[PDB]
């Protein structure tokens, strides 16, 4: 059993995670196509992590006797340049983190503490493994220079 | 070492029988794999490899006796539509093989030709223990477990 | 068939020209100190020679005479961007020839050589992608940064 | 590069198909694990990963053709309320995908795009053998075995 | 995935060709072993195993297409008296197999089913390189080395 | 375990035959080593050791049946002059040994002495496969390879 | 510049030798002569490594290697013909290499000279191998030589 509000919040977060997975997929493939291999490996690992997070969320929704809507997918912001991709990923992650904070508050209110623990784990991942790394990447594109950052992202020839 | 015409003829009959058996087990194993009965498929593939070894032994014996192995001839095939039908068809073919092998062993003993008799006795041993025993056990297990439980056992991992 | 053998000989000539061009470009990349780009060009050369080995064996197995005498015009670049551009252009010509030859081999119902040429075309398209990406990386990250990456370890 | 508009569009269609399949098998594997059917959930999850890899290959090819990978669109999922319905829906989706794949292969041959055709042939082989065959054999097993026996086999170790 | 009746018939013709090839290779290998040509017996026995694998792949494809695979049909064998005659017969039958394979591949291209075309192209590659090429090489070797020297090489270690 | 005196007599005849075979094979192996034919030397030395093993089997059986072995008596040695004559002589002696063995096996069957029949069938198999088969193969290889090529193979490394 | 031109001519011959040796090895493997085909494959590979060294040497001299040109390929229809064609090409190699080494010694250029001297050592070794192969063909008969060149069946 699981409350309606909690299940709806979980479904919202799941839609978010699936959209982010698709975006990370697209961006990793474009980054590999462009020749940036380090950035591509990072983004692919991130997409795999997103898939794992979505898996955890779906398992949670199914345990709570709900219906995980995977048919839906939010608006997808694709980048044309590497800085654009980085900024778009960061924006998506920020929105996701906001929604996650809201969902954690809702799960606390509805006294669903296991779900809240899962969501807290997800928020930790989305704040450290993702948002931090992308903010760092934007800062490095600013400080290293676009050319130097793209050289670093290309890895080895 | 010239071979007697009768021993050559009975060896050729047994060779035709074993080659027809090899084809039958090959078809049965392949459609069992098609149906997902992987355990039965693996066992029947092993049995068809043993049948190939039997045909090889028979051909070696025929060639040693300066005979011409009639390998182009193939007996009638009985192909089942479901697992019990394959088990019954294989059992019937194996009883026919046992009868023919027993007659050939009798002829080999009557005709002084003892090495072929030993080869055929080995073939009869493997036929009744590896094949006929397994198929009789299989029919009994289909009867006792029931069709559904037996088919679950045959399917194995899904 | 005569037309299939002639097309195979043409593809073999393209491959031999590519072998010579790639090995020369690798050697001058190593001469300039571009160790990593030189190693990649050397590997690309070796793969083209393995492809030419496969094509020669195919021509012989078709009871034909391989023409290792002919060679196309070697486009030799004065600098690394020109090397990459020349390699890409030669791959363009080779890919067009490969597509036409695969169509011809399909028409004559000669499928083993068609499959071998499909393998060749897959590798050629991968090489297209690599060289186009290298040129785009040059444009994106600057010639100096690309040359530093090509050097790798000093 | 400079892929044909028709080829790129067909590839995008195949991609939408692959992504929808990925989502569907994801959902199905999760609720199969939820129901306790672990020996089936593992297979479904492996197939979902395979789908992910296939879609990756497709996107890489579309990008190599200077096209825009439509990873946004998604078809209408068909989620089963029971394992038989699950497997039937999976089989149906895979059959539709195979039809679309055959059409795309024909288009790639007609437009002399042989590398994309090779990729699509690989995908079609994987979908016909690794997926469609398994789903068909599962639908047959959950009928030869009975629903109860099949679900016992699908649950694996309790 | 139901297949075309024409594709099933052509695959059955290919299957009977491969079974006949395996049978003829069996007889030839065993005769070579009887004469003491050890290395030739090894090679021809391995070719027989490859032909059994080819027949298995063909029958799996036929069963996958829901067509009954005919293995009772066997084509007329061409057994050679001596080694050059045997290898000439093997080369001729392999050429006929190649022609039938090319016709089947063209049919599979026409009938829009491409997994069968893939397996048949694999079979054609194996027939052309693993079997046809070795046989023409050996015929040329009989011509060049001479019969006595070629048989000395084929006998190997006495 | 005193047996039938006729069984002891035929066992003594067989033991004398094996001892003479061992003597002839010893002389032939040493002659082949003397002429420089190392491959044939090794094979014939192993065959001489096998004849010694068969003599051991026969003498153990004779002593078990409370019989006095006839080891002093020997048959005439058919010693060859060149390699083809030596091989033909070995083959002829082995064929005669096979005939004697078949007669003894028949006598052992007639006297209900089944363990001696078992050892005699073992000896007959080793004589008809490890000895007679190889000797007829060698004669055929002399005919096919020619004498010069066969002797080159026999000499081996020089 | 004369040393560079001589090195380019040596490189052209070495490229022709690569092509001829490889095509001969592939033909020998097509006919079933596995031992001879393997030896000729190894010889082609050694000549590829030699051409690699000579291209390195030419580029070190700030010259432009001429990989476009190629000498005539003497392609044989049967094994003895390809043996003698290899031998004749190697004889031309030896004459050209000796002239090149004398030129390099005259021009006070010594590193390309020791490279050409080792090249001449392998070339003379190959010349001996092919002359010995022809004499062996004559000695044992073409049938026996082809049986040996086949190796294992
Ligand atoms: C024309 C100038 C050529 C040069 C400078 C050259 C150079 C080389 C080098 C340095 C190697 C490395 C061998 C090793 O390290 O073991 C090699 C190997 C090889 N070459 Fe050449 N080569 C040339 C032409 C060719 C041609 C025309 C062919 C075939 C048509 C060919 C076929 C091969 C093959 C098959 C290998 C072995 C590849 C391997 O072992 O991975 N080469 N070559
Ligand atoms: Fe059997
Ligand atoms: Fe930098
Ligand atoms: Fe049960
Ligand atoms: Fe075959
Ligand atoms: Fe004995
Ligand atoms: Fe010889």
């Amino acid at each position: 059993x699981x409350x309606x509000x909690v299940x709806x919040x979980l479904n919202x977060x799941l839609x978010x995670x699936l959209t982010a997975x698709x975006q990370y997929f697209x961006h990793a493939r474009m980054x590999x196509n462009w020749g940036f291999x380090x950035l591509x490996x990072x983004x692919x690992x991130e997409x795999x992590x997103e898939x794992x997070x979505a898996x955890x969320l779906i398992x949670r929704i199914l345990x709570l006797e709900g219906x995980p809507x995977x048919x839906x997918x939010x608006x997808l912001x694709i980048g044309x340049x590497v800085p654009x991709m980085x900024x778009n990923d960061x924006a998506x992650e920020x929105x996701x983190x906001x929604x996650l904070x809201x969902x954690i508050a809702l799960c606390e209110x509805x006294x669903d503490y296991x779900x809240r623990x899962x969501l807290x784990x997800x928020l930790e991942e989305x704040e450290x493994x993702x948002x931090x790394x992308l903010x760092v990447x934007x800062g490095x594109x600013d400080x290293l220079x676009x050319k130097n950052y793209l050289q670093s992202x290309a890895x080895x020839x | 070492p010239r071979g007697s015409p009768k021993v050559i003829s009975v060896l050729n009959g047994l060779l035709t029988g074993e080659l027809t058996a090899a084809d039958q087990y090959f078809v049965h194993a392949r459609m069992l794999e098609n149906w997902g009965f992987k355990v039965l498929y693996e066992r029947i593939e092993h049995e068809r490899h043993d049948e190939l070894d039997h045909a090889g032994l028979l051909i070696n014996r025929i060639l040693f006796l300066e005979g011409v192995p009639d390998v182009a001839s193939r007996a009638a095939l009985n192909i089942g539509s479901d697992v019990p039908k394959m088990m019954a068809n294989d059992l019937a073919y194996e009883l026919q093989v046992v009868d023919e092998l027993k007659a050939a062993i009798a002829l080999c003993e009557s005709e002084r030709d003892y090495d072929t008799r030993r080869i055929l006795v080995h073939l009869l041993e493997e036929t009744e223990q590896d094949h006929v025993r397994w198929l009789e056990v299989q029919v009994g297990l289909i009867d006792k477990l029931g069709l559904k439980n037996y088919l679950q056992s045959a399917a194995g991992e899904i | 068939n005569r037309t299939v053998l002639a097309a195979l000989n043409d593809v073999l000539r393209h491959q031999l020209t590519a072998i010579n061009q790639y090995f020369l470009h690798a050697r001058m990349m190593k001469n300039w100190g571009f160790n990593a780009l030189g190693k990649h060009e050397y590997k690309e050369s070796i793969e083209e020679m393995k492809a030419a080995d496969k094509l020669i064996e195919r021509i012989l197995l078709l009871e034909g005479l391989p023409n290792l005498q002919d060679l196309g015009k070697l486009l030799i670049g004065e600098n690394v961007p020109e090397m990459l551009k020349n390699d890409f252009a030669m791959e363009k010509d080779a890919h067009a020839d490969l597509v036409k030859t695969i169509a011809l081999c399909e028409k004559q119902a000669d499928y083993v050589s068609r499959d071998l040429l499909s393998e060749f075309l897959e590798e050629c398209e991968e090489r297209m992608d690599f060289y186009e990406t290298q040129l785009e990386l040059v444009k994106k990250m600057g010639e100096q940064n690309y040359l530093q990456s090509a050097v790798g370890a000093l």
